[PDB]
RNA sequence: AGGGCUACACACGUGCUACAAUGGCGCAUACAAAGAGAAGCGACCUCGCGAGAGCAAGCGGACCUCAUAAAGUGCGUCGUAGUCCGGAUUGGAGUCUGCAACUCGACUCCAUGAAGUCGGAAUCGCUAGUAAUCGUGGAUCAGAAUGCCACGGUGAAUACGU
């Protein structure tokens, strides 16, 4: 491709908050800490079959009286 | 004060004071730790709801027992700014001078 | 003076020099500054390499300048995506803790339009 | 807001209504009243219709909603402008 | 990378099972990744422009294609040949990676997200999205943005159909809601 | 039952807070009056940075509690800058009252740190324990005051004259 045009495309460790940990050739700068990816999100391996580790359980199930 | 909200007043009251300690157990259940929490505080919640919002004491709003004029009330006095004022300058109410210092 | 990403003054106390950190007032610079175990009087001048690493690694446990304006603004969409009430009043550039809005609304709609 | 202590609120009709649409519901949007009872993560996927005053606006619920009671999507007064 | 050898192996194989082809080049190859961006607000703020093509050179590892007006139009006060917009097309490795990039980061993060629309072919088997919030790509720093501008993408496929369009891309792992 | 009286392109009145160094902040140390309390004031002790939480006596009150007065004095610092002035808005995290604090409560922690650099035409109060500022109490009140009504701390300048 061309020369001294195109931005920096370093290679990357994309790790999410599942476990999945992707190697990547991509133009962020460092290493990427993500939280949804193609295992760990409901639509892709069933809808009403995920659990999560956000607003369903962060600010509530910490704080919730049932 | 139309005679309704006299009428709303009283049932208030009389549903407050037959539901009474009732709520008060319900509020110490809710507040107190050493009580289980997990469904015994949840239960509790619930049961609280269930029971009528009039018997609340918070619901009282202290109506005259004259004219039911909901502003302006004392409690010493249990009257209306202005019925107190009468019933001063007439002389019902013992001990009561236009005071001046 | 290369903290968190920024130029913190010199001339200035330890306190009022990280005052200037976007993400740490007097309460968290002093909180600082105590684990860092440094003087709160000491200007940042007289700071070695070491002890600024120090502030450093401290400041990054705590959160930084523009790490916080990210959550801050993806709570602010977070409120609009959602579209509550809140959302609304962010939306619309009106107060939205429930303040008085016939008057006395200026630092959120700006000056006198007319 | 509410304190930690007393957990959060919901109406106990509203507790019964989304339990049973949750377990054998998916028929209709669930006319709700209670502007002021927290959402829970049962209610999840529902579309329920709750009342702002005059007439009931539906509220999908979604996976983020969580501290916010059923009023804080509902609208009080219309404003255009001026 | 990944993704090309996973296709040149299981998707190959399981296509040809699925069509029942005579030979191996007759399954749907993938020629390119065509991203745009419409801008359409240069003309206020010309440097909306560069901050988009800044925005595609961080999705995609190339410098973007200034696209101009094709021909004056009065209707959105556009004259012949002014910059209204940004691509980018990814060939090859790059079409690869920004490929599993996308599939596997950037789709599970849109926001209320429930599927890709399933019916988004031209006609003979050529895939096309377009996605809202620039955001979910994770190249975005989302400090330095001005907009949240959205863009468009579209898979163009050798497939002969959409059916066999919609076929390479499932088995590809997509969400076709 | 919910919503509204809390809506906001705007104008006005009445106030609180500031624009700073006669001051901001940290430490130590002083000096009040007057009130209110029983489905109430609620010591002490323990816990939480804090709002406050648990246990919990005394009190129908010249006895107990509310209740650490504040301005001030001394110690240091800040150094005339939109700043260690300002605390308006805003996000997160909470405490308490109440069935419930989103529309629509008050406070607490963190961070965010706006305009405002003493204010035009005009215009208001006050002749002395008054003005100015400092704080404290009360009724209303489940919760919700910078308002209202009381109480004390410092404490002026000027009044030639119509
Ligand atoms: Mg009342
Ligand atoms: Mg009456
Ligand atoms: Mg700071
Ligand atoms: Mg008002
Ligand atoms: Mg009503
Ligand atoms: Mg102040
Ligand atoms: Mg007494
Ligand atoms: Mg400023
Ligand atoms: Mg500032
Ligand atoms: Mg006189
Ligand atoms: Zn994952």
């Amino acid at each position: 491709m061309k020369k001294d045009i195109h931005p920096k495309y370093e290679e990357i460790t994309a790790s999410c908050s599942c476990g999945n940990v992707m190697k990547i050739r991509s133009t962020v700068g460092h290493d990427l800490n993500l939280d949804v990816c193609s295992k760990c999100h409901p639509f892709f391996t069933g809808k009403q079959r995920d659990v999560a580790t956000g607003g369903r359980v962060d600010r509530f199930n910490k704080r919730f009286n049932i | 004060a139309k005679q309704s909200m006299k009428a709303r007043e009283v049932k208030r009251v009389a549903l407050a004071d037959k539901y009474f300690a009732k709520r008060a157990e319900l509020k110490a259940i809710i507040s107190d730790v050493n009580a289980a929490s997990d469904e015994d505080r949840w239960n509790a919640v619930l049961k609280l709801q269930t029971l009528p919002r009039d018997s609340s004491p918070s619901r009282q709003r202290n109506r005259c027992r004259q004219t039911g004029r909901p502003h302006g009330f004392l409690r010493k006095f249990g009257l209306s700014r202005i019925k107190v004022r009468e019933a001063a300058m007439r002389g019902e109410i013992p001990g009561l001078k236009k005071a001046s210092w | 003076a290369r903290i968190a990403g920024i130029n913190i003054p010199d001339h200035k106390h330890a306190v009022i020099a990280l005052t200037s950190i976007y993400g740490v007032g007097k309460t968290r610079s002093k909180a600082i500054l105590a684990a860092a175990g440094i003087a709160e009087d000491v200007k940042i001048s007289e700071l070695s390499e070491g002890q600024i690493d120090t502030l450093r690694d401290e400041v990054a446990k705590f959160v930084v300048e523009g790490d916080l304006r990210r959550e801050i603004s993806m709570s602010i969409k977070r409120l609009m995506d959602l579209g509550c009430y809140r959302g609304l009043r962010h939306r619309r550039g009106l107060p939205v803790r429930g303040q008085r809005t016939k008057t006395n609304a200026r630092t959120r709609k700006g000056p006198r339009k007319p | 807001p509410r304190s930690l202590k007393k957990g959060p609120f919901i109406d106990l009709h509203l507790l019964k209504k989304v339990e049973k649409a949750v377990e054998s519901g998916d028929k209709k949007p669930l006319r709700t009243w209670s502007r002021r009872s927290t959402i829970f993560p049962n209610m999840i996927g529902l579309t329920i219709a709750v009342h702002n005053g005059r007439q009931h606006v539906p509220v999908f619920v979604t996976d983020e909603m969580v501290g916010h009671k059923l009023g804080e999507f509902a609208p009080t007064r219309t404003y255009r402008g001026h | 990378a990944k993704l090309h050898d996973y296709y040149k192996d299981e998707v190959v194989k399981k296509l040809m099972t699925e069509f029942n082809y005579n030979s191996v080049m007759q399954v749907p190859r993938v020629e390119k990744i065509t991203l745009n961006m419409g801008v359409g607000e240069a003309i206020a703020d010309k440097k909306l422009l560069d901050n988009a093509a800044a925005d595609l050179a961080a999705i995609s590892g190339q410098k973007p294609l200034i696209t101009k007006a094709r021909k004056s139009v009065a209707g959105f006060k556009i004259r012949q040949g002014y910059p209204i917009g940004c691509k980018v097309t990814l060939r090859g490795e790059r079409m690869w990676e920004f490929f599993e990039r996308l599939i596997t980061i950037a789709v599970p993060r849109i926001r209320d997200f429930r599927g890709l629309s399933a019916k988004s072919f031209d006609g003979r088997g050529n895939y096309s999205m377009g996605v809202r919030e620039q955001i979910i790509f994770p190249e975005i720093d989302y400090d330095k943005v001005d907009r949240v501008r959205g863009l468009d993408i579209t898979i163009t496929t050798t497939a002969k159909s959409d059916e066999e369009g919609r076929a390479l891309l499932a088995a590809f792992d997509f969400p076709f809601r």
